[PDB]
């Protein structure tokens, strides 16, 4: 889809999942967008280490 | 007819996806979003 998908600065509209605790079950649809927590700590708000 | 429907999902409560079920007066409405449920859900009538 190289023609229609592609602008040269990068059409950044195509998103995916990069970050959640377990994988997903078979035809499951997630769309949280609830920050990940990749530390042992405990993670809140809007953004954390 | 008191049992018109239910609720299913994860948090139900829009923070996430959740189903909705209904059968009212008129038609079987079945339909999956963020709801924000309220906090006691229903139904109801005017009579004769
Ligand atoms: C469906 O949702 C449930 C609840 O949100 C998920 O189970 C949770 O998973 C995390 C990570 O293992 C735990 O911290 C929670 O305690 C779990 N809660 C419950 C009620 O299970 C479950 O993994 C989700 N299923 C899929 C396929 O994503």
């Amino acid at each position: 889809s190289n023609n229609l998908d592609s602008k040269v600065g990068g059409n950044y509209n195509y998103l995916y999942r990069l970050f959640r605790k377990s994988n997903l079950k078979p035809f499951e649809r997630d769309i949280s967008t609830e920050i990940y927590q990749a530390g042992s700590t405990p993670c809140n708000g809007v953004k954390g280490f | 007819n008191i049992i018109r429907g239910w609720i299913f999902g994860t948090t139900l409560d829009s923070k996430t996806q959740s189903l909705l079920i209904v059968n009212n007066a008129t038609n079987v409405v079945i339909k999956v979003c963020e709801f924000q449920f309220c906090n006691y859900p229903f139904l109801g009538v005017y009579y004769h």
